[PDB]
């Protein structure tokens, strides 16, 4: 059992920049999957980013092709905090932007893409992030 | 002094349930427990796990099964079969356990007559369906050999060129591939299921 808590949104310009935390809190020892996930006003829930946190930042994050190359997820497990930097955001990036994570090591998963949303058992109450062509 | 070669285990994951590694010590002019040791790549604990279940043949251990909390999928799994009598004999494998599942055959085979000249065969196979791919064989009493055709994470065929007069035989198999792994090796098949007369 894991509790997230994400923060850092707000609305912002087009092509400007924004960094979310998630705090992990409580079994954060066993949780070997995050990721992070977004929900566009009146859209399905889809998978940003995925990462393994006890990798050695060999090949252990995973984007979608919408934010590849703009977003890039970090995570500091000294203060058990998930981070996603974002770059260059367009206005189809407003969303609802949730952190997830997993503890099932045998869990099959989507090997090309975002994370799949079956892939995570915890999830946080989400942040808003508002992308407009003009200054908001 | 020259030590002897150490039977090669075989590891499978069978529908993320539990993991069967097995060998073969019948090869030792002594025969020994054989121990089998395991642990994974990538992974910041640097502990050695011994096998929790062994699998006995005549008294002498020939293979070891690993709980579902105990698989890391997409991590490297190297196993380490040693002599205990020896610890110098010893052997290890480094295994990508992404492309050694195996899912059980499908089950619940349904056929569907749409009209006359459309019916379809429905399957589900107790897994993550998006992480399946399928085969089905059909052939009638008069189809000297199978007819195969590749169905993806749809589980549904359609039958080409419905004969009402014939009487069909339907089978279906599914792999760990290729989007959450890259298996080779299929599932058993499901029972056949029939149509018509
Ligand atoms: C994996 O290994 C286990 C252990 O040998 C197999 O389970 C046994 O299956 C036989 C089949 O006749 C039963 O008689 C035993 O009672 C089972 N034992 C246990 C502890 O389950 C299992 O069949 C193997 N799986 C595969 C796919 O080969
Ligand atoms: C292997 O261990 C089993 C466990 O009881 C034992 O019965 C058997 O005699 C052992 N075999 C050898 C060769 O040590
Ligand atoms: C087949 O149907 C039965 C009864 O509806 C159900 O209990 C079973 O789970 C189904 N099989 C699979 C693989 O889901």
């Amino acid at each position: 059992q894991v509790q997230l808590q994400e923060s850092g949104g707000g609305s912002v310009q087009a092509g400007g920049s924004l960094r979310l935390s998630c705090a992990a809190s409580g079994y954060t020892y066993r949780d070997y999957y995050m990721g992070w996930f977004r929900q566009a006003p009146g859209r399905e829930r889809e998978g940003v980013a995925s990462i393994y946190t006890r990798g050695s930042r060999e090949g252990s994050t995973r984007y979608s092709s919408s934010v590849e190359g703009r977003f890039t997820i970090t995570l500091d497990t000294a203060k058990n905090t998930l981070y996603l930097q974002m770059n260059s955001l367009k206005p189809e990036d407003t969303a609802m932007y949730y952190c997830a994570a997993d503890d099932r090591t045998w869990l099959p998963r989507v090997q090309l893409g975002g994370p799949r949303e079956n892939e995570y058992n915890y999830w946080g109450q989400g942040t808003q992030v508002t992308v407009s062509s003009g200054a908001p | 002094a020259d030590p002897l070669p150490l039977p090669e285990v075989q590891c499978f994951v069978f529908n993320v349930e539990y993991m069967n590694c097995t060998w073969n010590s019948s090869s030792e002019p002594q025969p020994t427990n054989l121990t089998l040791h395991y642990w994974y790549k990538n992974s910041d604990n640097d502990k050695v796990q011994k096998c929790s279940h062994y699998l006995f043949s005549e008294e002498i251990t020939s293979g070891c099964q690993l709980q579902k909390k105990e698989i890391h999928l997409y991590q490297t799994f190297v196993v380490q079969l040693q002599d205990p009598r020896e610890p110098r004999r010893q052997a290890t494998q480094m295994l990508k356990l992404q492309n050694l599942v195996i899912p059980w055959a499908p089950e619940n085979l349904t056929l569907h007559k749409l009209s006359e000249s459309q019916l379809e065969l429905n399957w589900n196979n107790r897994f993550l369906n998006h992480c399946l791919e399928h085969l089905v064989q059909y052939r009638t009493d008069w189809d000297h050999s199978w007819t195969e055709q590749s169905v993806d994470y749809r589980h549904k065929f359609s039958l080409p060129s419905v004969d009402g007069q014939k009487r069909y035989t339907f089978r279906v198999r599914s792999r760990f591939n290729p989007l959450c792994g890259s298996a080779q090796h299929w599932s058993e098949w499901s029972h056949p299921i029939h149509w018509g007369s």
